[PDB]
């Protein structure tokens, strides 16, 4: 009724699945790799199971300065190296 | 005689492309172990 | 012309200003008993030893309550699930102390409310209507059965059914959370979805019809005077409402069938609230909300808290403080 | 108390029987369309 | 036929998803708010702001995942990516809670955009703008809770975090610290939401059970026609039924549907006002008469005093893990507890 | 932080000899402990006698000392009261009483060591939480 | 008339296809009983209590006396296997008859045989089918009597010695006992039929119900409904479904309270302790612990001024203190030895508690029917560790839900039945609106 092509007609179409039986697994795999490679950890700054605390540490590394905050978590992060 | 690429095409892919990617990332995550 | 037949015709008459009916024959006396006892108790009942520990809680206005703090207090934990009519007490003074009025009120109300639902079926039949309004009402009714009867049955005491008061309601819902983690229970989450969604769709439907009213009036008069009770033509343009809302989202997510739309209005909050009534009814048998306390730990095995653990710190504060003189052993098992 | 108890048993019984016999009295037939 | 009009032409074309001028603000902001929430809930921690795990990547599930608020130490920093806190570092920005402000602000501007969309489409279609007006209610709630409330407090830290269980924690916080259930503006909201759901269910059921017989099938949905002039159900029989069951009934279809707009809209607006009071810790926490009597009369007890004990339990048992920046140390012996528990 | 040999290293006996558990043994003992013990000892408390816990300092003051593999393995065979004065196999699960406590029946000797190892390791990981109760949840 | 989503209403007057639907669905029921049992058995570990293991069908078999010995020790797993296999195999035959009658067999029966054919409005034919099933039901209840008396007996949690399988030689026949249950109050300390606490009454009632169902089954084959019945009911297929829905709903609520309260036909050895049981058990556990330390539990005044361990019920019986005062109606075989005529007996408490009682109390206390939906055991504030939700909670909650919707289904189908019978289920005739011909109310 607006002149685009009907959805029911695209997803039963052979040409549609010829493309999307590639594009959909490629994206699912790409997402996999983002995690399985470890990249997601480094991009987002998220701790790995072994790096929430230092070995004998039980203190949360809680940000407590506004303008030094960047420097704080970098300090807490090298207290694990 | 329909267009292939439309505003509609774009809004759909705007959502569905990262949806799959994200499902892949989350699928991998079920296999992470401490 | 026979005497019983003339009685039966008056009971079922479609001409009484308020329909009576056979369900009405039971509803009226029980709702009056419950209402009258409620009113007197709320104003004037002396304090009630709800928890059976000789620690009476004052619920009525004349004993130092206001509208917000007052309640008919649930009956004593010493009674448990035992039936405690007036004639089982040595006196009204004993019956008042142990919380007899609560039982009287709840049993009469639940009976009368159940007949209220039946009455809704009945008049629908006398008037040639379809019958299922009463099914809509079973959702609230179910909810009242859960907090006044099913939860007490599962927990072994009416002392733990919901007080009949504003602040007592809040007491009941805080203690529930501490003991059942209702917030983390899916059936409660579907209740919120049924209630939030119901309010949303109420507003939506009322604003769509209101937006598409057909001009029938001048600027100087309520548009409401554009509808005359019992007119045969519709009073709004549904195709205009459809055309606006379809474009607001997209065409196929809008209703153009008014029957489907009005059935959707009915089903969403009825079903959501069935589930939330089912939530109270199954948590009554201590099948509680999801427990993710300490579910996340690190490579060494430190606990890594989540929001579930914070929620648990709050639940704990409720736990350890509620009914602070009534527990002698370390687990509050009912 | 015993007098209260009798009275209630009597009142309740009375209403419950009105209810039972009321519906036994041809309730299907009291509608606006088809009577039997 | 200047360019402005050419663009208007294009923005307002009838297509599967209408765009409009409001589209320019709506679509980027709605998509970014929603992408930020999915991104943070999938990958981003709350370890450095809250000492919490909060993403699927860390082990959380859909209930416990959240985009959490910034550390209390940020105050009300806009926390711009390019701002003095994160200094352009995406990674640090995430770690300092910058996605919370991203989401909250792009969300606010999407809400505006969406309300402008309701205004734009209503004008193009020739209908009254009551759906835009009703949508003011959600807006009030969002701004009061997510913006005004934490702006009255020490920091964004105490706004709601965007997550299922984080919101449950926010509910419980408000009980123990604000005694929000006692607040008559929340009670008016309760009555609007519950009253809305009631109206919704009672109006749908009524229509469905006063239908006219307009077709032969057992499925009555088939017997409506969007363009029929005739009412599809009987207001008259609906009105007699309710007059006889409940005593009163609607007789004016127009009033009824306006009332359906009015009830839930008004209730949400009242609760927004109450949250503005709690922005300032202006609570209905206590009744002074009750407290005076209770302090003097150790036998006087109400549901009002019982609930304050529960609030006191909540505050002391949750504060240290919920407010880590405060370094609350409560030794065992100062925790309020009843017997045995 | 991670499960390092220094944390997996616990006293074998009161002499002062030590044993280093494997990660395997640790997780083996945790599982076995949930199977046979946690119903009463979840988190290192004792739900049916909260005055006695599984903290290392409590076990150390038991008679005979129980802060070591030998003491704990022995306790699982022939449990006594805290002062050592009476044998309580009739009311505490033990190999001695596996006939009335059927879950102890398929426990081998190396299962006992994994369980004793878990009990001694967990306080090093969790600290006050272990045996501390709800205050530390 | 009906749409796809109400498409099974298209079978109302196709007796043969509707037969297939019922028989095929009965096949699903038998299938699940078979498969589920084999699953539980495959996952069963004998050294662990059944209730630590998520089992709901093995406990019903054990309760019939198969596979268990004294104390509920599982001694032989083969009866479990057999019950599963035979059910599973039987479901193929019912599946077979179902698909045949739904797909290939005659759509309508009344032409093939005048016997199997029926019209919903044939009050004689309908009462005859009812009578056949009544006899079947009656036979079935006698099967249980036969097991109890002539084929091994039943598990008796009350048997002296910790419980045991026991043949029922003297079933209760006195109708003052049997029907007495049906007139006890459903309130606390009474409990209607849920309070049945001995196998003689269980077996005796099944004798009576067997005879009653056979008698009434013969009655209904021989009679047609009297006129007062003819005039009070609606006679249609939907009407009859609505009557059964009501009855199943009532039965479901009863079953809920049965598994929640009754520890005789749901022995606690198998199903775990009831809520009241576990709560009594905690008070016992600390009474025992404290007394060994030298506490005089009789004389120990707790905080409130009530006894810390022992108090009086409102009718004077000596009972357990604390919140468990609400559960003093609890009766269990591990507790009854301590009861005298005035309730709990202080001299037996001081002197005669046995290790096995201490053990049972510790066990039941730590297996209270509390747990999360994801099967973390204990109070909602407990930490992860113990994987446990009591069979009693799973059985209570599931049947409350099902009972509730069947009640909703009764209202749905009853009101529709009435409206269809009177001819206005599809809506109001615009040319004859009943309200437009009534006087106005004001
Ligand atoms: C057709 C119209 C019907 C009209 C009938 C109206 C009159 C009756 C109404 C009943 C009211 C229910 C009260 C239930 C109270 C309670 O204590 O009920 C539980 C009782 C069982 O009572 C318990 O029974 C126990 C029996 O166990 C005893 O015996 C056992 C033997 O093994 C054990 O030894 C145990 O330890 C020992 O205590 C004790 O007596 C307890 O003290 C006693 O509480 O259940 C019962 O009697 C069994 C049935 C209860 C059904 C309640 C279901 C309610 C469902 C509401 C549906 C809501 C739908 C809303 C729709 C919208
Ligand atoms: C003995 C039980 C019984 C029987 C034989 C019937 C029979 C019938 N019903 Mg009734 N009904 C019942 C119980 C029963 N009902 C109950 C308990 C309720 C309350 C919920 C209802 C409510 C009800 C309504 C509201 C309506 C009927 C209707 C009908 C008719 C058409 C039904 C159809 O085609 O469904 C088709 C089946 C479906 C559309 C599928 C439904 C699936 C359910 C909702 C999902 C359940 C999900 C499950 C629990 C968990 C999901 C797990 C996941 C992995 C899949 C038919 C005569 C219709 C009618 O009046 O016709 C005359 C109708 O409108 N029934
Ligand atoms: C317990 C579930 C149940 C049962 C037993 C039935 C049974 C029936 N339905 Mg109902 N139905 C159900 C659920 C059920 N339905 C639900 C959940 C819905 C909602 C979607 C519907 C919607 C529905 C509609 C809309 C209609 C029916 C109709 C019918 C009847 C004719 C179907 C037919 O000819 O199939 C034709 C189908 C096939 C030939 C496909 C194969 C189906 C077979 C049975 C699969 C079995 C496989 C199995 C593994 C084989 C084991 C075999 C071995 C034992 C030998 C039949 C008696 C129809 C009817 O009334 O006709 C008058 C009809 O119009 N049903
Ligand atoms: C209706 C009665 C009933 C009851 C009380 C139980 C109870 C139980 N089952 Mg059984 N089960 C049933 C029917 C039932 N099941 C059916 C119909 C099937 C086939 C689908 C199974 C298949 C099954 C398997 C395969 C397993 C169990 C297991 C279990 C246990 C854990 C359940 C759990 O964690 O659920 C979690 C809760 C839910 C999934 C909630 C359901 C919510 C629904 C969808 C909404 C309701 C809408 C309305 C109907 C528990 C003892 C497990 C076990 O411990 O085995 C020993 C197990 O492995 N059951
Ligand atoms: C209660 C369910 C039920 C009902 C009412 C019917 C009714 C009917 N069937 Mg169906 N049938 C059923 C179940 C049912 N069948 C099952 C389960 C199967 C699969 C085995 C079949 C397979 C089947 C076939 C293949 C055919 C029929 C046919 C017929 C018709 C003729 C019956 C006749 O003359 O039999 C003659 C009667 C006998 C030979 C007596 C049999 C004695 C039975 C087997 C013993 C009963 C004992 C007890 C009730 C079973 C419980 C045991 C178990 C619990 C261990 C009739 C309308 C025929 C038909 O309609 O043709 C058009 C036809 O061809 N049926
Ligand atoms: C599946 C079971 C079943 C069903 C559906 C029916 C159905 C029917 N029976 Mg039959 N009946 C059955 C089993 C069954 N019967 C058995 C086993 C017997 C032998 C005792 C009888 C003996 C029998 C006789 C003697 C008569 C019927 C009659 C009838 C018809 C009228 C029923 C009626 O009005 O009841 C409605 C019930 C009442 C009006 C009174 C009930 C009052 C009680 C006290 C209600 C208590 C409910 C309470 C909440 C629950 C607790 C129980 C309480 C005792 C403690 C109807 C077709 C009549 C008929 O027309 O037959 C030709 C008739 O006269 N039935
Ligand atoms: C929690 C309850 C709740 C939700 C989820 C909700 C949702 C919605 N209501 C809308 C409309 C409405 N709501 C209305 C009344 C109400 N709405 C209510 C309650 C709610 N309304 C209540 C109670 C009422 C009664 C007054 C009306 C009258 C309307 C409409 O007209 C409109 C509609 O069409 O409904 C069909 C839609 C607006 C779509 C939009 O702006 O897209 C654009 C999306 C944007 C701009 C992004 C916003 C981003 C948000 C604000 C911040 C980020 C959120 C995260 C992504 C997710 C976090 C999730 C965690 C918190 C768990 C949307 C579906
Ligand atoms: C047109 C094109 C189509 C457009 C697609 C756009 C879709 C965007 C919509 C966002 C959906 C948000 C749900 C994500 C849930 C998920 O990923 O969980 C992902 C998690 C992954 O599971 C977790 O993974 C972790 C990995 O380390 C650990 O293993 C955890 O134990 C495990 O729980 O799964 C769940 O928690 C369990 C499944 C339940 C899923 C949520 C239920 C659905 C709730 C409705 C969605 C919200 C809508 C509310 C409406 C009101
Ligand atoms: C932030 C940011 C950004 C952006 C981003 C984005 C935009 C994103 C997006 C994203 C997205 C876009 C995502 C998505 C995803 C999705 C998901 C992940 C989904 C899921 C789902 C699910 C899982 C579902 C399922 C289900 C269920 C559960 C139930 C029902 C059914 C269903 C099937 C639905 C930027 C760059 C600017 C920069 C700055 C920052
Ligand atoms: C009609 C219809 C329907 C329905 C269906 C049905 C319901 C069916 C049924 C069916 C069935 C109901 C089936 C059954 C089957 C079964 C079987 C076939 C079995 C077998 C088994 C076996 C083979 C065994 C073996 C074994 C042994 C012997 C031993 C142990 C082990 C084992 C297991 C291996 C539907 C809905 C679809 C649709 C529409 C139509
Ligand atoms: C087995 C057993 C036993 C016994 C049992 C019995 C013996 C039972 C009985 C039961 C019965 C014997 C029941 C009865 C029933 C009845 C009913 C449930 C009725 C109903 C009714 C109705 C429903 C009605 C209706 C109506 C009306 C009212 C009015 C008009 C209309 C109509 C008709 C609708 C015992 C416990 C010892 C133990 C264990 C085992
Ligand atoms: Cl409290
Ligand atoms: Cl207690
Ligand atoms: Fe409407």
């Amino acid at each position: 009724t607006t002149g685009e092509r009907p959805f029911s007609d695209i997803i039963t179409s052979v040409r549609y699945w010829v493309i999307h039986s590639i594009t959909i697994p490629a994206l699912f795999i790409a997402g996999w790799l983002f995690v399985s490679t470890g990249l997601a950890y480094d991009v987002f700054g998220t701790p790995r199971p072994d790096s929430y605390y230092a070995q004998e540490q039980r203190s949360i590394p809680l940000v407590t300065d506004r303008f030094e905050a960047k420097q704080q978590v970098e300090t807490f992060l090298e207290q694990l190296k | 005689s329909y267009p292939i690429f439309t505003v509609r095409w774009v809004a759909v892919h705007t959502l569905a492309v990262p949806t799959i990617f994200f499902l892949g990332a989350i699928a991998a995550m079920q296999f992470i172990q401490r | 012309a026979n005497l019983w037949e003339r009685f039966c015709n008056w009971v079922t008459s479609t001409d009484n200003r308020l329909y009576v009916g056979w369900f009405g024959v039971i509803m009226i006396p029980t709702l009056l008993a419950a209402t009258i006892c409620f009113v007197i108790a709320f104003i004037a009942a002396p304090p009630v030893d709800i928890d059976g520990i000789r620690e009476p809680v004052s619920g009525s206005l004349l004993y130092g309550n206001n509208i917000i703090t007052g309640a008919v207090v649930p009956s004593s934990n010493a009674i448990g699930l035992h039936f405690y009519p007036i004639w089982e007490a040595a006196s009204l003074d004993e019956w008042l102390y142990n919380g007899g009025p609560y039982q009287l009120i709840i049993f009469h109300f639940l009976l009368g409310a159940s007949c209220y639902m039946g009455r809704q079926w009945e008049l629908s039949y006398r008037l040639g209507m379809r019958p299922w309004i009463c099914v809509a009402y079973s959702a609230p009714l179910a909810s009242a059965f859960a907090v006044f009867l099913i939860y007490p049955i599962g927990q072994g005491s009416f002392s733990d059914g919901m007080p009949l008061g504003i602040s007592g309601t809040f007491n009941f819902m805080i203690v529930f959370q501490a003991e059942h983690n209702i917030l983390m229970h899916p059936f409660h989450q579907l209740g919120v979805a049924g209630v939030f969604g119901g309010a949303l769709f109420c507003a939506m439907h009322g604003s769509l019809v209101t937006s598409s009213l057909i001009r029938e009036t001048t600027e100087t008069e309520s548009a409401n005077y554009g509808y005359k009770f019992g007119q045969e033509e519709e009073t709004y343009n549904i195709v205009a409402a459809h055309g606006y809302f379809g474009r607001l989202i997209f065409q196929y997510a809008s209703f153009n069938n008014s029957r489907s739309l009005h059935f959707f209005l009915a089903a969403w909050p009825v079903v959501g609230v069935w589930f939330t009534a089912l939530g109270i009814s199954t948590m009554a048998f201590n099948l509680n909300g999801f427990n993710f306390n300490h579910s996340v730990i690190d490579a060494k095995g430190n606990v890594i808290n989540t929001w579930a653990d914070i929620i648990n710190r709050a639940n704990l504060g409720m736990e350890v403080m509620h009914e602070r003189n009534a527990h002698n052993f370390p687990l509050d098992l009912a | 108390m015993e007098t209260l108890k009798i009275t209630v048993y009597i009142v309740v019984t009375f209403f419950v029987l009105l209810f039972v016999f009321g519906f036994l009295s041809g309730d299907p037939a009291r509608n606006p369309k088809r009577k039997d | 036929r200047g360019w402005f009009d050419i663009l208007d032409d294009w923005l307002k074309r009838d297509r599967f998803v209408f765009v409009g001028w409001s589209g320019i603000l709506l679509f980027p902001c709605a998509y970014l708010a929603l992408g930020g929430w999915l991104t943070g809930t999938t990958f981003v921690t709350s370890w450095y702001t809250h000492g919490l795990a909060s993403s699927y990547l860390e082990g959380c599930n859909f209930l416990t995942v959240a985009v959490s608020t910034p550390a209390n130490s940020m105050g009300h920093s806009l926390l711009l990516l390019w701002g003095p806190e994160a200094q352009g570092d995406f990674t640090r920005w995430c770690q300092l809670g910058g996605l919370w402000t991203f989401i909250a602000l792009h969300g606010a501007f999407g809400l505006i955009g969406f309300m402008l969309r309701q205004f734009e489409i209503a004008r193009l279609v020739g209908v009254r703008p009551y759906n835009a007006i009703a949508f003011s209610a959600p807006i009030a709630v969002f701004v009061s809770v997510f913006l005004i409330y934490p702006l009255g407090q020490s920091s964004w830290f105490f706004a709601p975090s965007f997550g299922v269980a984080a919101i449950f924690r926010f509910l419980l916080f408000f009980q123990g610290f604000h005694n929000w259930t006692l607040n008559p503006f929340h009670m008016m909201g309760v009555a609007g939401v519950l009253g809305g759901a009631l109206l919704c269910a009672i109006h749908g059921a009524t229509v469905e059970n006063t239908l006219f017989q307009d077709g032969e099938g057992a499925s009555t949905f088939r017997a409506f026609n969007p363009t029929q002039a005739e009412e599809t159900y009987s207001m008259v029989t609906a009105n007699r039924f309710w007059s006889q069951i409940f005593g009163i009934a609607f007789s004016n279809k127009r009033w009824l549907h306006f009332f359906m707009l009015f009830v839930p809209v008004t209730g949400l607006w009242m609760s927004a006002i109450g949250v503005v009071g709690l922005a300032l810790n202006l609570r209905s926490y206590d009744f002074i008469s009750q407290e005076i009597r209770a302090a003097e009369d150790p036998e006087f007890e109400t549901f009002y005093t019982k609930n304050l004990l529960l609030n006191e339990g909540i505050r002391a048992w949750m504060a240290p893990q919920d407010q880590p920046h405060e370094n609350f140390v409560f030794p065992e012996e100062v925790l309020p507890r009843g017997n045995a528990l | 932080a991670e499960l390092t040999p220094e944390v997996l290293t616990v006293p074998l006996n009161s002499e002062g000899k030590t044993i280093t558990l494997t990660e395997k043994q640790y997780l083996e003992g945790k599982r076995l402990f949930q199977y046979a013990c946690a119903s009463c000892h979840v988190g290192g408390i004792t739900k049916t006698n909260p005055s006695l816990d599984l903290r290392t300092e409590t076990l150390a003051l038991a008679t005979p000392p129980r802060d070591n593999i030998e003491g704990l393995v022995d306790y699982m065979k022939n449990p006594t009261t805290y002062d050592g004065e009476q044998e309580i196999a009739e009311v505490h699960p033990s190999l001695r009483s596996a006939d009335i406590f059927p879950k102890m029946r398929n426990l081998t000797e190396k299962d006992l060591v994994a369980i004793a190892g878990h009990i001694l390791v967990e306080p090093k990981i969790l600290g006050d939480k272990w045996g501390g109760g709800k205050v530390y949840y | 008339g009906f749409a796809w989503w109400a498409g099974n209403a298209r079978l109302i007057n196709l007796s043969g296809k509707l037969l297939g639907a019922h028989v095929a669905h009965a096949g699903l029921i038998v299938f699940w009983a078979g498969a589920m049992t084999l699953f539980e058995l495959a996952h069963f570990i004998p050294e662990k209590p059944m209730y630590e293991q998520g089992l709901i069908l093995i406990p019903h078999i054990a309760t019939l006396g198969w596979g268990v010995g004294p104390g509920g020790e599982v001694v032989d797993t083969f009866p479990f296997f057999v019950v599963g296999v035979v059910h599973l195999i039987s479901s193929a035959v019912l599946g077979f008859g179902g698909v045949y009658h739904a797909i290939r067999g005659p759509e309508t029966l009344e032409e093939y045989s005048s016997f199997f054919g029926y019209d919903w409005k044939d009050k004689n034919k309908m009462t005859t089918i009812l009578g056949f099933h009544l006899i079947v039901l009656g036979i079935g209840a006698l099967l249980l009597v036969a097991k109890a008396m002539f084929f091994g007996g039943l598990y008796d949690t009350w048997a002296p010695g910790g419980g045991d399988v026991r043949v029922i030689t003297n079933p209760t026949l006195d109708p003052r006992v049997i029907f007495g249950y049906l007139l006890k109050s459903p309130f606390g300390g009474e409990g209607w039929i849920v309070s049945v606490n001995n196998l003689e009454d269980v077996v005796g009632g099944h004798i009576w119900i067997g005879l009653i169902c056979i008698a009434g089954g013969i009655w209904h084959i021989l009679t047609t409904p009297f006129g007062w019945a003819r005039r009070a009911f609606i006679w249609s297929g939907e009407a009859y479904l609505s009557y059964s829905l009501g009855a199943l709903s009532m039965m479901g609520f009863i079953a809920t309270c049965f598994v929640w309260f009754n520890n005789t036909v749901y022995p606690s050895e198998f199903y775990g302790p009831t809520g009241p049981e576990a709560s009594q058990a905690q008070a016992m556990t600390f009474l025992i612990r404290d007394q060994k330390l030298g506490a005089n539990v009789g004389s120990a005044q707790g905080p409130t001024g009530l006894g810390k361990y022992l108090m009086r019920s409102p009718t004077g019986e000596i009972i357990f203190g604390g919140e468990t005062m609400r559960f003093w109606d609890f009766r269990g075989p591990w507790l009854e030895p301590l009861r005298g005529p005035n309730g709990l007996d202080l001299n037996k408490i001081k002197n005669d508690i046995q290790p096995w009682q201490e053990r049972r109390a510790a066990e039941y206390m730590t297996h209270a029917p509390l747990g999360s939906l994801n099967s973390v055991g204990g109070v909602a504030t407990e930490i992860n560790s113990v994987n446990f939700v009591s069979p009693r909670s799973w059985l209570a909650t599931s049947h409350f839900v099902l009972a509730f919707f069947f009640l909703v289904g009764h209202l749905w189908h009853a009101g529709r039945a009435r409206a269809a019978a009177a001819g206005f289920e599809k809506g109001i005739d615009r040319e004859s609106e009943p309200v437009l011909s009534m006087p106005s109310l004001d």
